[PDB]
């Protein structure tokens, strides 16, 4: 399954840029 | 600088004209399509293109504020330009899903609508794959699973349940992460959707058989000229697509400089969203013309490879040009072989496969896995040509969502009780949770409906409000002096007849004729699959479904009067 590895690992991607975003938006509060 | 012009070719080129586009021109006969769009441009694009942003421009406001401050009873119009790009982002980020799931198959050796699927035997072809093509097989059974009826539905299909979470949770990114830096994404994300399309042209125009279907294209034919649905499909679309009814033109227009350039800018605007759509559909037209002539050379060589077997001809004496005249001396041999198979042959034409070859909401997709699955390094052009309309996608969902956002931003009340950046998570998690309806097995019916329906009626009676309010209510020679003192120049009587009343008395016109034609006809129907022809075949709408096509049309079309009977009520 070449779709589904690539679907988890921009999923982990997108996770990890959001975390990262929400983090700093969390430091800005 | 040459920065502006970028920017403007950005808020030009979107999802809308190449993909919305392509589709509704081959379901309304393509030249027949083709002409009122370019009649419904020069009347409808430019001149309400530049009233809004002239109104933007002096008003220096938000959509509501702006929409307030013109008259109190008509405020409620910025609350309805709001519900419909609401409606907007409930099905139009699904559309990203697909290119999410389009791109992830695009890593592998034998792409998955480039060689149909054995039956079982591992001797032949799938019947679905056979009698349709693979790419339209992978799409309505490996992509959507469509259901052959919009009254069976089954549950949540979960592989594009993920991708349309993605498509949000991407979506939510781009919301956290961007916000002035798109500056330098202009010098990049503008420019790439003109090399990909220029390339597919490069490739459709080498395609043998291509001029057929941008002949089909370019022919307007009268007999379906005359049809309202084709009028009212080419003022909704040229509405969604150039920005209007949405609210998102006044906001950018409320940020530019007093003295700024108004008039080249929507002129500017509306001549490149057309010529953009043009180019789309002619590079998709010439690629679904290649698809009809290989159709119609396939159905002529089985035709005449049955002739030959059950007449015991020669391999190559029966060819597609000297077909009817060898039929008619076996209708002179022997009639009683003939009429034995007289029912079996099919006849084919280029006009029937250029009107049904290739139709539904995913004509684009389709047609262009088509295009890509004839190429010499396949997988490298699937993947330039998905990303390319996968970055259109996010850019327009971008604008539409912050469209939503700023009246929710504005919201002193709202920004008090919630953190401003969670609002915006809870309109993701709210418009996934709406949207998951989409991702069942007839959810691509409910798609269809609400591309059809969602943006048909609001936009123009939107449009409508907003010209009527800007030629008598505040008064067409009190704007024209407001424009005049903030630049100078003011409007030419063009634009003055425009807004008095050549636009108001045009989409009048065009809704009394389409709500004539439906009125008279009463067999609104869709197109569903038919996998046992292989077809697509029309099919009455139920009950429920037009009910919920009325509700969601009905309250974008109400927020504005329901509102105005509320201001008016708080005056008395
Ligand atoms: C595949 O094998 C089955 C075995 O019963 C047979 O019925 C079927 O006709 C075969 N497929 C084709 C295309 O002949
Ligand atoms: C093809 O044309 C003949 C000529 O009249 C007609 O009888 C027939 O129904 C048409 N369709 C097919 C599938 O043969």
């Amino acid at each position: 399954s070449i779709w589904l590895i690539v679907f988890g690992v921009v999923m982990g991607v997108i996770v990890v840029g959001i975390v990262i975003l929400i983090f700093t938006g969390i430091r800005d509060r | 600088s040459l920065q502006f012009v970028f920017a403007c070719i950005s808020y030009a080129v979107g999802l809308g004209n190449v993909w919305r586009f392509p589709y509704l021109c081959q379901m309304y006969g393509g030249g027949s399509f083709l002409v009122p769009y370019i009649i419904m441009l020069i009347v409808e694009g430019m001149p309400l293109l530049y009233l809004e942003l002239a109104v933007g421009q002096r008003m220096r406001q938000g959509s509501i504020g702006a929409w307030r401050t013109i008259s109190p009873y008509l405020s409620g119009v910025g609350v309805a330009s709001v519900v419909v790009s609401f409606f907007l982002s409930m099905y139009y980020n699904v559309i990203n899903a697909w290119a999410f799931w389009y791109l992830f198959h695009s890593f592998q050796d034998p792409l998955p609508w480039s060689v149909c699927p054995l039956n079982g035997n591992h001797t032949g072809y799938d019947e679905e794959c056979e009698k349709a093509s693979s790419t339209q097989y992978f799409w309505y059974r490996k992509t959507l699973n469509i259901s052959p009826s919009l009254q069976e539905n089954g549950g949540v299909q979960w592989e594009p349940a993920l991708c349309l979470l993605l498509a949000w949770l991407v979506v939510y990114l781009c919301i956290l992460r961007g916000t002035e830096s798109t500056g330098k994404v202009v010098y990049f994300t503008a420019s790439l959707p003109y090399c990909v399309l220029i390339i597919y042209l490069i490739r459709g125009l080498t395609l043998h058989g291509a001029t057929n279907g941008l002949m089909y294209m370019f022919t307007p034919k009268i007999e379906q000229l005359a049809n309202p649905k084709a009028w009212i499909n080419a003022a909704t679309q040229i509405f969604f697509s150039l920005g209007l009814g949405f609210g998102s033109l006044i906001a950018f227009a409320s940020y530019n400089e007093p003295s700024n350039n108004c008039q080249k800018h929507a002129i500017i605007v509306s001549l490149i969203n057309s010529f953009t759509s043009i180019f789309a559909s002619i590079v998709t037209f010439s690629i679904y013309g290649f698809k009809a002539t290989f159709n119609y050379e396939n159905c002529l060589k089985k035709v005449s490879l049955l002739l030959t077997n059950t007449f015991d001809l020669e391999d190559g004496f029966l060819t597609a040009s000297n077909l009817e005249q060898v039929k008619g001396y076996l209708a002179s041999a022997y009639p009683s072989k003939y009429s034995e198979m007289f029912p079996q042959i099919k006849n084919c034409s280029l006009e029937s496969e250029l009107d049904t070859a290739v139709q539904g909401t995913g004509l684009a997709f389709i047609v262009y896995t088509e295009a890509i699955k004839n190429m010499e390094v396949s997988q490298l052009w699937s993947v330039l040509y998905f990303f390319m309309l996968l970055m259109l996608g996010i850019g327009s969902m971008l604008g539409n969502t912050a469209a939503i956002l700023t009246p929710l931003t504005d919201s002193k009340i709202i920004s008090s009780h919630l953190p401003k950046e969670a609002i915006s998570g809870l309109v993701c998690l709210v418009n996934c949770a709406i949207g998951m309806v989409f991702t069942m097995e007839a959810g691509n019916y409910w798609f269809d409906i609400f591309n059809d329906y969602a943006a048909t009626l609001s936009l123009l009676l939107i449009v409508l409000v907003e010209t009527i309010a800007v030629c008598y209510v505040y008064g067409l020679r009190r704007f024209e002096s407001d424009l005049k003192a903030m630049t100078g120049r003011a409007v030419s009587w063009y634009w003055k007849v425009m807004w008095a009343g050549v636009s108001p008395l045009l989409i009048v016109s065009l809704f009394v004729f389409y709500l004539s034609d439906y009125i008279l006809t009463g067999t609104l129907k869709y197109q569903a699959w038919d996998a046992s022809q292989g077809q697509l075949v029309t099919k009455d709408y139920p009950a429920y479904a037009l009910a919920v096509i009325g509700l969601l049309v009905a309250s974008s079309t109400m927020c504005i009067p329901l509102a105005a009977l509320g201001t008016f009520v708080q005056r008395r």
